[PDB]
RNA sequence: AUAUAUUUAUUAAUAUAUUAUCUAUAUUAGUUUAUAUUUUAAUUAUUAUCAUAGUAGAU
RNA sequence: UGCUGACAUGAGUAACGAAAAAAAGGUAUAAACCUUUUCACCUAAAACAUAAGGUUUAACUAUAAAAGUACGGCCCCUAAUUAAAUUGAAUAUAAAUAUAUUUAAGAUGGGAUAAUCUAUAUUAAUAUUUAUCUUAAAAUAUAUAAUUAUAUUAUAUAUUAUAUAUUUAUAUAAUAUAAACUAAUAAAGAUCAGGAAAAUUAAUGUAUACCGUAAUGUAGACCGACUCAGGUAUGUAAGUAGAGAAUAUGAAGGUGAAUUAGAUAAUUAAAGGGAAGGAACUCGGCAAAGAUAGCUCAUAAGUUAGUCAAUAAAGAGUAAUAAGAACAAAGUUGUACAACUGUUUACU
C-alpha cells in the first residue's frame, strides 16, 4: 500500500496527477541524449581548443 | 610498463624513508554529497582505497564514487616519525571496520536518530560520519602516542606533532575534547590550513607547500 | 620553472596581498548591470565558510566573483554552480502543462565565516507567520472539495 | 508476438524528423507549419 | 507555497489567457472566489478591472 | 449466460431482502462487563478494560529512549547551523496527519 | 558436475618455511581500540566578524523586516526624470548600485516569504518595483543626455 | 575485554553476566585461495533452514 | 442495431493481477506506514554501478558541487547520409524539381600530457576474425657429462648489497604460492583479403567557460489502455563445488506485494504416490513414465571415406552391491518428400 490512507483503488496514480499531456514543450538542459547541449547564454568567452578544451579570451 | 604506482600498495615505513616523498603525515578527506570520510596515506587517493574502506555498504552508508569534484581535504595530521604515521593509518582503518562491521550495533546507538528511526539526513548527507572521523582520529592519535613516548631526548628534540584543519569549526571544543594531558605532553598544536587561493581547485599545491613547511629540515 | 597551477596560486596570493583583485579583470565593462542575486540559507551539507546564491540563469561563474568583489567587497575563492530542473506543473487538469522555471544556484567559499540571523518568533513579525496562509489554503481546499452533505460538516480551518 | 509497443521514444529521432527545423527547412515542412499556424494551433511543431 | 515562479515568467500564453478571461463569463469565476473565501474578508461589491 | 430480460423491482428486492439468511440478525448476546461496568459481547473481553491494562503494562515496562550524550550538549545555535530545518513533501505531510485516516475505538455504552 | 565419482582436488602448493619472504610489515593496529561517541563541531570556535560583507544582504542584521521596520509607502516616492537630469554620471552610477543593493535585499525577503510563508503581502515586491522604476528612469536620462 | 560482589595488593585472582573467535602486510598488474607474519581469534555436543515433502525406507 | 446526457438490470455477483510471514513499540488510533527481533525469497539477481525514456516520481524548495590527470558532453576530424547552400549560360525538366562538382552539417567511431602529477593557446622558421602449438634450453624426481618423466616459456615490484651525476634516478647480482583474468610488442593459419579524416622546432602565454551529475533504470518511477506475469542496451555479479556464467546453498544487499481472516464440500488448475495388469486408451503412445556415469576405454552394418553413421546401440574401469539433492543426459527400424545448415504465413 503506497499510500496508507487509500486502502482501495480510486484511480490515483503512483505519482503525479496525469500520465498524459502535451509533449511539444521546448527542450531544456536536463533532458535529452548525452550528446545534447542546450546552453544558458552564460559563456561567450574564449575558443574551444582542437583537443577539446577551452581558452578564456 | 610501470602499472603499479606509489598509491597502489600500502606503503610501510621502510618505503617512506627510502623514497621520502612526503613528511610523516596522514591526509583525511571528506565527501561533500554523502558526508563520508576517507583516510589516505598520500595527498592523492584512488579506487583501491575506497574499496578497502567501504566494505559493508548499505542504503545509509552508500559506497562513494571517485569523482574528485566532491572530495575535499578535511584534516592533515603530521607525526614525528613514519612509524607513527603508519600506525595511525592502521588504527583509523580498524575503527572504520569496527564501526561498519564488527561493532555496528554499538556504534548505531551513539549516532543521532531522527523520527522514523533513521540516521539523520538532509538529502544523502549525514553529518554523523564527519563527526565520527574526528572522534576516531582523536582516539587513534591517543592510542598511537601511548605506545611510544620517550619522555626524554634520545638523539634530537622531535618535531612537535601538529594538525591542520580546513576551519576551526570542524573540530569540537578545545576543552572537553582535544585537551587530554597526553597531547599537551607532545605539544599537539591545532593549526589552520592556508586559506588564500581556491582551496578545492588548488588543493594539490597547498598540500605540497604545507608538506615542505612540515619538513622543516 | 614552476607549474601552471603554482603560478595561479601565486597570482591569487599576490592579489590578496596587494589589496587588488585575486582574479583577472575582463575587458567587457558593464557599467549599469541589472542582475540581482538572492542569498540562501545554509544547508546541512554546507559549512559556516560558504554561501549559496540564486544567480541569474545567464551568469558565468566568473561573473559572480566580479559581482561580489566590486559591489559588496566580498571575495569568493571557489565558486561552483548547481543548475536545477523544472518539474511539470498545472494549476488545473484542463490547462496546458509547462515546466517550472529553471533556477541557477552557485555556492561560494569565503574567508570569513558567516552565521545567519535568528528567525523571528511568531509574535513579532507579521509577515513571518505561516499559520494564516496555510490555514487559508486548508479552508480553500475544504470548500472546493465539499460536494454534497459534507457542506454542514464542521471545518478544521 | 505481443504488439502495442510501436512507439519507442528517442529525443534525437523525435526532434530530427518531427522538429521545427525538421519542417522549417523544407518546402513541404513549411507548408504544414503555416497550415497549423493558420488554424490557430498553439503547438506548431515538436 | 514554494514554486520559484516569482523569479521567472514561464507560461506567458497560459497566464495571459487565465488573467484575461472573457468578460461575459466573469460570473463563472466570481462564484468560485466567493464560495472559497471566509466571510470576514469578502465584500458584496463587484470588482473592477 | 446473460440475463434475457431486465430484472424488475419486485424480483430484485425479494431476492436480496426476502430470505432470512441474507438479512443481518439482532445481536442478543450482550452482557455487562464485571470490571468496566459497560456493555460487552458475551464470552468475550471488555476492550476498554483490556486496553487500559495494556496501557499500564506499556508505561511500566517501557524501554528508556536512547538520547546520545553528544546531542544534549549542543546549544540552540549549533543545532541550527548543523541540523537545519527541511521541507516535507505532499506524501510526507499527509502521512503525519494520521487523524484523517486512523481513528480510535469507540467507548461502549453503559448497561444498567 | 559434482558426481559421486569425483575425487577431491589436490591441495595447493605451500612455500617451505626456509624460503618464505618475511613480510615488510610486522606490527599492526592496536587491539585495545574502543569506539567513542561522535564529537559535533561547535561554533564557539568561530570568530564570524561583525563587519562581514554578507551583512549587506540584510537590513540592520535582521532576518526579515516586519511591517513597522519597512519604509511606509506614504513617506516615499521614486525619483523623477527631471530630478535625475541634475545629476552627474558618477552620482547616477552611485545611485544605480545603491538601488541594486537594496533590490538584492528585498529579493531575498520576497523569496523567503513566498517560498516558506506563502503570504501575498508583496510589500517587498512593490518596493522593488518602485526601485525598478527609478533604475530605468536613470537609464532614460543617460541616453537622452548622450 | 567490560561490569558487579569476594580474596589479595588501582594491579592480579575467584564467582556471576555480557560481548567476540575478527582484523592487517607479504608471495611482480586485478580477484579467489593457500602459507608465513600481528592479535585471543577454540573445539565438541545438539538443533535449524534450502535443494519437488531435496531424496530412499518405514508409518 | 438513431445522436447526446442522466439512471437502472447483470450485482453487491466475477474480480482485487506469479508471492511468507509473526510478535512488541510508535499508537488504551493500524493486517496495509515507521522501528527492533524471528522466519522466508531473490542472490552470473528481485544486489551494486550505468545508458535511453519519463507527469522530479528522489533521502525535496535550505534540493542533485568538475581545468584535467578512466569524466562524459562541449571542441578538432570524418562514415552511412542530408542540404530553398555554391557552379549571356554546370546539365535536365510544364511548375514543383532532379542530376554532377564543391562547401556545410552529421556518432553509433578516432583525438598527445599526466601522482615523481600535466598544460591544449599566439607568433616565426623548416589495427577483420583467430591460437600461443612442436623442438630447444635452463630447473626438478628416479636412475648413470649420456637417458626417462615433469611446472615454466615474454613484461607487470618489493627487499637486500654494490657502481655511476650526487639521501634523488639508472644499472648490476640474489630472494619471493597456485588457479582464473586484464593491456602491449613480440611470433603466425585461413580466405570471407579486413573504415574515413584532422608535422617539428624557437620564443611568449595559462587567473582554468557552458551543460550533464538526484532517484527509477530486468521496472510501482520507461513502451505496452492498468502501480499490466509482455518488450527494454552494458560491467561486476562473496564464498563452497564443479569443465562450466550449468546445477545446490547463500556472505553482503535488497525484498516479502491496494486485499485480509476461517473449512478447504462438489468441481477446476499445478504437483506427489499408487496394488494386479501394461496401450487393452486413443483418429493416432496426445499426455505422462522411462536415464546404471557427467570422466577414461570400446564402438557394427551401410557409405559420397567424412569417428558421416556416432554422444552408434549393447559393454567395460573408478567406492555402488537396498535407497536417499539439483542440473546435463530419453532406444531401434522400414517407407514417402527434400540433398544437407537455413527462410516463411507478427497473432490458427
Ligand atoms: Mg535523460
Ligand atoms: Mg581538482
Ligand atoms: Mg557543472
Ligand atoms: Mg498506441
Ligand atoms: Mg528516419
Ligand atoms: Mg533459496
Ligand atoms: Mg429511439
Ligand atoms: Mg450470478
Ligand atoms: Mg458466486
Ligand atoms: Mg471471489
Ligand atoms: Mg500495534
Ligand atoms: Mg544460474
Ligand atoms: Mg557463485
Ligand atoms: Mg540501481
Ligand atoms: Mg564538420
Ligand atoms: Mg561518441
Ligand atoms: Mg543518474
Ligand atoms: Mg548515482
Ligand atoms: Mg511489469
Ligand atoms: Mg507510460
Ligand atoms: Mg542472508
Ligand atoms: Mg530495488
Ligand atoms: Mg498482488
Ligand atoms: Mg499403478
Ligand atoms: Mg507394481
Ligand atoms: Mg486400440
Ligand atoms: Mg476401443
Ligand atoms: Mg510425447
Ligand atoms: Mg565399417
Ligand atoms: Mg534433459
Ligand atoms: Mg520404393
Ligand atoms: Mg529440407
Ligand atoms: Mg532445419
Ligand atoms: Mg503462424
Amino acid at each position: 500500500l503506497t499510500r496508507p490512507w487509500k486502502k482501495y483503488r480510486d484511480g490515483e496514480l503512483f505519482y503525479g496527477l496525469s500520465k498524459v499531456g502535451n509533449k511539444r514543450v521546448p527542450l531544456t538542459t536536463k533532458q535529452g541524449n548525452k550528446t545534447m547541449y542546450k546552453g544558458t547564454r552564460a559563456s561567450g568567452i574564449g575558443r574551444h581548443t582542437k583537443f577539446g578544451g577551452y581558452v578564456i579570451n | 610498463m610501470k602499472v603499479n604506482h606509489s598509491i597502489s600498495r600500502f606503503r610501510p615505513a621502510s618505503w617512506f624513508e627510502k623514497t621520502k616523498i612526503i613528511p610523516p603525515q596522514v591526509y583525511i578527506f571528506r565527501n561533500l554529497e554523502y558526508g563520508q570520510v576517507l583516510y589516505s596515506q598520500f595527498p592523492n587517493f584512488s579506487q583501491t582505497q575506497v574499496d578497502k574502506l567501504f566494505v559493508r555498504p548499505n542504503w545509509s552508508n552508500r559506497k562513494p564514487s571517485l569523482r574528485r569534484d566532491i572530495w575535499k581535504c578535511m584534516c592533515v595530521v603530521n607525526l614525528q616519525n613514519y612509524k607513527q604515521s603508519v600506525h595511525l593509518y592502521q588504527n583509523l582503518c580498524r575503527l572504520r571496520y569496527l564501526r561498519d562491521v564488527a561493532q555496528r550495533k554499538e556504534s548505531d546507538k551513539l549516532r543521532k536518530k531522527d523520527s522514523n528511526g533513521h540516521v539523520w539526513y538532509s538529502g544523502q548527507y549525514r553529518p554523523t560520519y564527519c563527526q565520527e572521523a574526528v572522534a576516531d582520529l582523536r582516539e587513534s592519535l591517543l592510542k598511537v602516542f601511548e605506545n611510544a613516548t620517550p619522555a626524554e631526548k634520545q638523539t634530537v628534540p622531535a618535531k612537535k606533532p601538529s594538525i591542520y584543519w580546513e576551519d576551526p569549526w570542524r573540530m569540537g571544543d578545545k576543552d572537553k575534547h582535544w585537551n587530554y594531558d597526553v597531547f599537551n605532553a607532545l605539544g599537539l598544536e591545532h593549526k589552520l590550513i592556508q586559506r588564500v587561493g581556491n582551496i578545492a581547485r588548488e588543493e594539490s599545491v597547498i598540500l605540497k607547500e604545507l608538506a615542505k613547511l612540515e619538513s622543516h629540515p | 620553472d614552476i607549474n601552471v597551477s603554482e603560478k595561479i596560486y601565486k597570482w591569487t596570493k599576490a592579489g590578496i596581498e596587494q589589496g587588488k583583485e585575486h582574479f583577472k579583470v575582463g575587458g567587457n565593462k558593464v557599467y549599469f548591470p541589472k542582475a540581482r542575486i538572492i542569498l540562501l540559507r545554509p544547508n546541512a551539507k554546507h559549512t559556516p565558510y560558504q554561501a549559496k546564491f540564486i544567480v541569474p540563469k545567464s551568469f558565468n561563474k566568473l561573473d559572480l566573483r566580479d559581482y561580489l568583489y566590486h559591489i559588496y567587497g566580498l571575495r569568493a575563492m571557489n565558486i561552483t554552480t548547481q543548475l536545477l530542473h523544472g518539474k511539470f506543473n498545472r494549476m488545473n487538469l484542463q490547462t496546458t502543462r509547462f515546466r517550472e522555471p529553471q533556477i541557477k544556484k552557485m555556492t561560494i567559499e569565503m574567508e570569513e565565516p558567516f552565521i545567519w540571523p535568528e528567525e523571528p518568533r511568531p509574535d513579532e513579525n507579521s509577515f513571518w507567520d505561516s499559520t494564516t496562509p496555510d490555514n487559508m489554503e486548508k479552508y480553500r481546499e475544504e470548500r472546493l472539495n465539499c460536494l454534497g452533505s459534507d457542506a454542514n460538516k464542521p471545518g478544521t480551518a | 508476438k505481443s504488439r502495442g509497443n510501436t512507439y519507442q521514444p528517442s529525443t534525437l529521432k523525435r526532434k530530427r524528423t518531427f522538429g521545427f527545423l525538421a519542417r522549417a527547412k523544407s518546402k513541404q515542412g513549411s507548408k504544414i507549419l503555416k497550415r497549423r499556424k493558420l488554424k490557430g494551433r498553439w503547438f506548431l511543431s515538436h | 507555497s514554494g514554486s520559484y515562479q516569482h523569479l521567472s515568467n514561464v507560461g506567458s500564453r497560459v497566464m495571459k489567457r487565465l488573467g484575461n478571461r472573457p468578460k461575459n463569463f466573469l460570473p463563472h469565476s466570481e462564484k468560485f472566489i466567493k464560495k472559497s473565501t471566509p466571510e470576514f474578508m469578502k465584500s458584496d461589491l463587484k470588482e473592477v478591472d | 449466460a446473460v440475463p434475457k430480460k431486465k430484472v424488475s423491482h419486485q424480483k430484485k428486492r425479494q431476492k436480496l431482502y426476502g430470505p432470512g439468511k441474507k438479512q443481518l440478525k439482532m445481536i442478543h448476546h450482550l452482557n455487562k462487563c464485571p470490571s468496566c461496568g459497560h456493555y460487552k459481547r458475551a464470552n468475550t473481553l471488555c476492550m476498554y478494560c483490556v486496553g487500559q491494562i495494556s496501557h499500564i503494562w506499556k508505561t511500566h515496562t517501557a524501554k528508556e529512549e536512547i538520547k546520545p550524550r553528544q546531542e544534549e550538549e549542543l546549544s540552540e545555535l549549533d543545532q541550527r547551523v548543523l541540523y537545519p530545518g527541511r521541507r516535507d513533501t505532499k506524501y510526507t505531510k499527509d502521512l503525519k496527519d494520521k487523524d484523517n485516516y486512523l481513528e480510535r475505538r469507540v467507548r461502549t455504552l453503559k448497561k444498567d | 558436475a559434482r558426481t559421486k565419482f569425483t575425487k577431491p582436488k589436490p591441495k595447493q602448493p605451500v612455500l617451505p618455511k626456509d624460503k618464505i619472504r618475511p613480510p615488510t610489515q610486522l606490527t599492526h593496529h592496536s587491539n585495545n581500540l574502543r569506539i567513542t561517541e561522535p564529537i559535533p563541531p561547535t561554533t564557539s570556535n568561530l570568530r564570524c566578524p561583525d563587519d562581514h560583507p554578507l551583512w549587506q544582504f540584510f537590513s540592520n542584521k535582521k532576518f526579515i523586516r516586519s511591517a513597522d521596520d519597512l519604509p511606509p509607502s506614504s513617506h516615499i516616492r521614486p525619483w523623477s526624470i527631471p530630478e535625475l537630469r541634475h545629476k552627474s554620471f558618477n552620482d547616477l552610477h552611485s545611485l544605480w548600485y545603491n538601488c541594486l543593493r537594496e533590490q538584492n535585499v528585498l529579493a531575498r525577503e520576497n523569496h523567503l516569504l513566498k517560498n516558506i510563508v506563502g503570504s501575498t503581502h508583496d510589500e517587498f515586491s512593490e518596493l522593488s518595483n518602485s526601485i525598478r522604476t527609478t533604475m530605468w528612469q536613470i537609464r532614460h536620462v543617460l541616453n537622452e543626455r548622450e
